[PDB]
């Protein structure tokens, strides 16, 4: 036994390392960044890596792109991620119903349930100027565009046209309509306006995961 | 085995009316959602319509609304399209696929060539 | 691998002095230490043991109460403190290391000697033997007084040799099966309390003292030796 | 007699069978707020215990003085245990990053043990200081005979009334937060509709500060009467509502009750 | 134009061929035994440490010594005997789909979403563990590299390519084509000359590693394919799908024999494994459940309950003793 | 396109030359390999709680 007690001692000091590990481990928050191509997905920021730090709080992120187009498969390891990052460009009418169809198809997944979604619509500034020039129309494209009014609860910009606004709270509503449709309860999305030279970005995910943490403890005590 | 069959095609002037089917076989055609795919010669692929299992949850694009019709025979395996008024832009290839999995409510279709269930496709031509 | 130590010399009765041990080319942390000291006209004795982590300390009884052993492990070293000591503590000592797992082999690196001049399971080897030419068979036993099987299916019973001039290397560990680095020209096997050692082939490089060495409770005893001629 | 016969016999009772879920559930996953919920079973269940062994087996010297320190100190750790229970609980939806790194299985521990230290001293020590203390001792045991009515209306004034104040004033924040996340997500869902629950956090909060407030009032009532029967069965009744408000709103408690109650 | 014409005829004449020599059915044959009733299984052992999903492990060849993978980056062996510890090895990436143990029980390789399946020695001079070799030749992610030798490894990735590697030189030597979606699974034969493979086409090959050839190819099921066992006689071998069934195939006839299908049943397997003997089948679902099937019969027999999230490892002892099971929820069970 | 369709042809030109053999060769074969090995499987009959090394 003289040689079999040292096996005990041994285990016994391994599990005490694995111990310290766990507080590491638990303390990080992790976020995955989706995307397509020309929508500048890389300028905000077969595997990559990204850590920055703010007030003392670690994240992580990862990117994808060394990988085929089929993404039906190794889509399932990410199902304990804190959120996910959607980024699209709001700027071309020719590609949005791409971006509708991959938001939903990620929406309604069966592994995904329970994982809430952070939007950012990138390039806002050629918008404007294209609404403002005037070359191609909307309601070419959506027929719905011709019935559509700016809701009580906009806030436009100092010094803008009301039709950008217009052209910015539909394509809003676009996704909100998708994102309101087949929610229990359990997750949510936050909409926000991103610009081409915006610095301030990391206090939006901070925030939000401040409160995705907030909402989940608050629901389980029978107060929301 | 999964196999698939599309019909339908030709030359048509301007302003008209033509049918489509995909013929299904080697599995249970009752538990499956089906779709329209469509690419562009020289663009890519495109989603142009859908339906599901039961026969009520149609949905459209919004270049084609109040000019397509989608339906589906569950008693006979087959697919069918009725598309009229058709206008000069529309000469492309056109294909018929499925979900991969059953019971389910996602699936992803639109793909570079590297699609097993998907079907051979048609010539439509309305140009001349 | 190397260990390399450091110490001893011409002590006066109720003195005390502190040795050294260094070790460099493994990784120090994992290990347990040993200290076993020969005698000038016997054979090896055990000392102390300190496990890894220092969880865990055992002595003989000739020496506790006056001898203390500790280690520090980022320097990588190794200590012994003494008390005042008899005059028969006149004896070279050597540094051991051992590790403990499933399937390891404890009892492998020994280290070089110091000298330090200052002036019960019992196992009986016996009759030596005769010289031997090459080419020949040789056979050695070594009797123990109890049985040797834990109700596991295991016998603990190690081999070692010295070469004249140089330090002990281990054979064979647990009966069965040999070491590494070791031709296997060598076999042993036996019973519950009798053992032997067979030896197929005789070379000019196989001479020395062979011992027998038992670990099931531990306070450790060696054999007596063998010696071979030419 | 027989009121309190039946009385502790459901207190043991039920409590033990929760003891056994709840110990199985910790084994099986990693949570801090486990380990308080076996410490309120395990106080309820001396309750039951010590007042039950007084009367019953001991029915008609400092045979009762000892034994009037170890009821009054079951029920001090009645009272600790639930203070526990809400301030951990104000620390996770008010600091939630610093909350993550900060609490371990070490710190857990710590403040077990030394909740049990503190409840000793406020039974063991009254009867070594010469002022709480009543005389003329006799037979016809009680609670009243043995002990001095300053000592417990004293008590009440700088226990009860100081500890009060904080636990209200943690759900009346709680709920300056709960609303405001609620109105967020109505202004978004008639975006999505164009194209209750906060009567609910309000009518939880009252059910809590209605099983709590009357904990201690009741026994301070026959207090400021006595410088009486039906008040003390509904203080001790308190402690059978305790097991339901902290260990049935919880799902997983439930289910695995459920799952192997005699299946 | 011709090409499809000629693809038309071919498949015509093969299934002519294969379906006019169908006499009977294996049904129809073994109506006369009888069946073996009853078998109720508890679990004897449990193992806790790890701090994420299990996503693979394999037994040693000893039947004593395992290894299990999880998605946190860590690589621990454990005594099943005594529920000792005896290794644990941290990675570099985080992310690992598979792991493997050497037949001499002196090597361990893994690999991931990384493209790169690992070498690592056990038993070193300095008393520690270090990588011994990386191999990268492949594009997509990497789901099962399996050991043939103590100098050989066969490796299937993610874009729809296998091959045979070289740990010496690290250079790849025989690669296989034909497939055309991503490879999930494959099996080696006891004598280490053939192996079988499954893709997402509903389709399975059956290779021949001395050449470099595909030998025949056997389509019957409707959906991906998940998993893959072989027959311990070395002549048939059982699949399981995304649509619920498993199927039994004879490699001398090219046509399935059974189908293993139960109604009230909506959820997938991603795991198959035998008997000593042949003569029980164990499969794993999502809907944290086991089954075990009667291979003579097709009738359901006993069912393994206990875990809490979805089954996504299982095996089988080489002497045929005990069944290790890991699921989603980080626990790993013996049951006996 | 058209060098994958000819590889297709190719590949199933290969497939019309196997031998094959009638199904209830092949079952009787693996009846007798079941029936032949039933005595050294543990798993079929429960093993005794004497000679069992898991406990
Ligand atoms: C699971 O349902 C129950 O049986 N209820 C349990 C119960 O025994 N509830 C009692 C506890 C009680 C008894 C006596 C005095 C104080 C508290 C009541 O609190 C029931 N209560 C009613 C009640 C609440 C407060 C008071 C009160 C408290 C202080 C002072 C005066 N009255 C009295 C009765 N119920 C409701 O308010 C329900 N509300 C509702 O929508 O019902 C239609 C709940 C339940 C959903 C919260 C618990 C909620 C504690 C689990």
């Amino acid at each position: 036994s003289a040689e079999d007690k040292a096996a005990v001692e041994r285990s016994k000091m391994i599990e005490k390392q694995l111990q310290k590990d766990k507080q590491v481990y638990r303390a990080t928050h992790r976020l995955l960044l989706l995307g397509a191509d020309n929508s500048g997905k890389s300028t905000i920021v077969g595997i990559f890596e990204t850590k920055f730090q703010v007030d003392k709080v670690n994240f992580h992120m990862f990117d994808v792109g060394g990988q085929r187009d089929e993404r039906r498969k190794w889509i399932q390891c990410f199902n304990d991620v804190t959120a996910i990052i959607f980024v699209v460009d709001s700027s071309d009418y020719n590609r949005l119903q791409e971006a509708l169809n991959d938001f939903k198809s990620i929406w309604n997944n069966r592994w995904l349930r329970t994982i809430s979604v952070i939007l950012f619509l990138n390039k806002q500034d050629l918008l404007a100027e294209k609404v403002l020039a005037g070359k191609s129309k909307i309601e070419d494209y959506f027929p719905e565009f011709a019935r559509y009014t700016t809701p009580e609860d906009a806030t436009p910009e100092p010094g803008e046209d009301p039709r950008v606004t217009r052209a910015k709270y539909f394509i809003r509503d676009e996704f909100l309509r998708i994102s309101t449709a087949s929610g229990d309860g359990r997750h949510y999305c936050y909409p926000h306006f991103t610009c081409a030279v915006d610095t301030e970005n990391a206090r939006r995910i901070f925030n939000d995961c401040r409160d995705i943490i907030q909402r989940m403890h608050l629901r389980q005590y029978e107060l929301l | 085995q999964v196999q698939l069959q599309e019909s339908g095609g030709g030359l048509v002037q301007p302003g008209g009316s033509l049918r489509l089917s995909c013929a299904a076989s080697g599995f249970t055609f009752s538990n499956y959602k089906m779709n329209w795919v469509r690419q562009a010669p020289g663009k890519g692929l495109e989603w142009v319509s859908d339906i599901s299992q039961s026969g009520a949850s149609i949905s459209y694009t919004g270049s084609v609304k109040g000019r397509f019709t989608i339906s589906r025979d569950n008693a006979k395996n087959t697919l069918y399209l009725q598309m009229n008024s058709l206008k000069p832009e529309d000469t492309a290839v056109y294909y018929c696929a499925r979900c991969p999995a059953p019971f389910t409510r996602d699936c992803f279709d639109v793909t570079s060539t590297t699609y097993a269930y998907r079907g051979q496709g048609t010539q439509v031509t309305v140009s001349s | 691998v190397q260990l390399v130590e450091s110490g001893g010399g011409l002590v006066q009765p109720g003195g005390s002095r502190k040795l050294s041990c260094s070790a460099s080319g493994f990784a120090f942390s994992s290990f347990g230490m040993h200290w076993v000291r020969q005698a000038p006209e016997k054979g090896l004795e055990w000392v102390a043991y300190i496990s890894s982590g220092s969880g865990t300390i055992y002595y003989a009884d000739t020496v506790k109460g006056r001898f203390t052993i500790s280690r520090d492990d980022p320097k990588n070293t190794l200590f012994l403190q003494m008390t005042s000591l008899r005059s028969e503590d006149t004896a070279m000592y050597y540094c051991v290391r051992s590790i403990y797992y499933y399937g390891s082999s404890p009892f492998d690196f020994w280290g070089q000697g110091t000298t330090l001049t200052v002036s019960d399971i019992v196992m009986t080897q016996a009759t030596s033997s005769v010289p031997v030419t090459p080419g020949e068979s040789v056979s050695i036993s070594c009797r123990s007084s109890k049985s040797l099987l834990h109700s596991n299916g295991n016998t603990y019973l190690y081999w070692f040799l010295q070469r004249p001039g140089q330090s002990p290397q281990l054979l064979i560990y647990r009966m069965s099966n040999l070491a590494s680095g070791v031709p296997d020209r060598f076999s042993g096997s036996g019973s519950g309390t009798a053992f032997t050692l067979t030896i197929s082939r005789l070379e000019a490089e196989d001479v020395g003292v062979y011992y027998c060495m038992q670990h099931l409770e531990y306070p450790l005893t060696f054999g007596a030796g063998t010696k071979l001629e030419l | 007699g027989v009121i309190l016969a039946v009385l502790a016999s459901l207190i043991i009772a039920t409590n033990t069978l929760v003891a056994v879920a709840v110990l199985l559930l910790i084994h099986k996953n990693d949570g801090v707020s486990l380990c308080f919920t076996l410490n309120l079973a395990v106080a309820d269940t001396l309750i039951g215990v010590a007042i039950s062994g007084l009367l019953t087996d001991q029915l008609s010297k400092t045979l009762c003085s000892l034994r009037m320190a170890f009821v009054t100190s079951s029920a001090a750790a009645s009272v600790l245990t639930v203070m526990l229970i809400t301030f951990d609980r104000y620390l996770a939806i008010k600091q939630p990053f610093r909350y993550l790194k900060i609490m371990s299985g070490f710190v857990a521990g710590a403040c077990i043990a030394g909740l049990w230290l503190v409840s000793y001293l406020i039974g063991f020590l009254p009867l070594g200081i010469p002022m709480f203390q009543q005389t003329a001792y006799k037979g016809q045991c009680s609670f009243f005979a043995v002990f001095h009515p300053h000592f417990v209306l004293t008590l009440s004034c700088v226990g009860f009334f100081p500890a009060m104040l904080l636990f209200v004033f943690f759900y009346c924040d709680m709920l300056k937060i709960a609303s405001m996340h609620s109105q967020q997500i109505r202004k978004m869902e008639h975006a999505g509709a164009m194209a209750p629950s906060d009567f609910k956090a309000l009518r939880t909060v009252s059910v809590l500060i209605g099983s709590f407030a009357l904990s201690w009032t009741p026994f301070l009532i026959t207090g400021i009467v006595q410088v009486e029967r039906y008040l003390w069965l509904l203080g001790v009744g308190n402690s059978l509502l305790n097991p339901l408000i902290y260990a049935y709103w919880q799902k997983e408690v439930r289910l695995q009750l459920y799952h192997m109650a005699l299946g | 134009d011709q090409l499809r014409q000629e693809a038309e005829q071919l498949k015509n004449q093969i299934r002519d061929a294969r379906k006019a020599c169908a006499d009977a059915t294996l049904s129809q044959i073994t109506n006369n035994i009888d069946p073996v009733g009853r078998i109720q299984m508890r679990t004897r052992r449990t193992l806790r440490g790890h701090l994420a999903k299990i996503y693979a492990m394999h037994w040693g060849t000893d039947s004593r010594l395992l290894v299990s993978a999880s998605q946190d980056g860590k690589l621990i062996i454990w005594d099943s005997y005594t529920t000792n510890k005896v290794h644990a090895i941290p990675l570099r990436s985080s992310w690992v789909m598979t792991c493997a143990y050497a037949p001499s029980g002196n090597y361990v390789a893994c690999g991931g979403l990384d493209n790169i399946c690992s070498i690592y020695n056990l038993k070193t001079r300095e008393g520690n563990v270090r990588v011994s070799r990386e191999l990268a030749g492949h594009t997509g992610y990497l789901s099962c590299c399996r050991f043939l030798d103590d100098n050989q490894i066969v490796t299937s990735s993610g874009d729809t390519t296998c091959a045979l590697w070289d740990i010496e030189t690290g250079q790849q030597t025989t690669t296989f084509t034909g497939h055309t979606g991503d490879v999930m699974s494959l099996s080696l034969a006891p004598d280490t000359r053939l192996f079988v493979s499954g893709a997402c086409d509903a389709s399975a090959k059956l290779w021949d590693v001395r050449e470099g050839m595909c030998r025949q190819t056997f389509t019957g099921h409707e959906s991906d394919i998940n998993a893959i066992c072989f027959f311990p006689n070395g002549n048939a071998f059982a699949t399981g799908s995304d649509d619920a069934t498993c199927r039994l195939f004879d490699l001398r006839a090219d046509q399935e024999l059974m189908t293993y299908s139960h109604d009230n049943i909506i959820c997938g397997i991603t795991s198959v494994s035998f008997s000593k003997s042949g003569r029980l089948l164990l499969a794993g679902y999502d809907d944290f459940n086991c089954n075990v099937w009667d291979a003579l019969k097709a009738d359901r027999a006993g069912v393994l309950a206990g875990h809490d999230n979805r089954v996504s490892c299982l095996g089988v002892t080489d002497d045929g003793m005990a069944v290790a099971t890991g699921s989603w929820d980080s626990f790993l069970k013996i049951w006996n | 396109s058209i060098a994958q369709a000819r590889k297709l042809v190719e590949q199933l030109k290969m497939e019309a030359n196997i031998d094959r053999i009638k199904v209830s060769k092949a079952a009787a074969d693996l009846m007798a390999y079941c029936e032949a090995h039933a005595k050294e499987d543990p798993l079929l009959t429960p093993v005794p709680a004497s000679e069992n090394p898991f406990r």
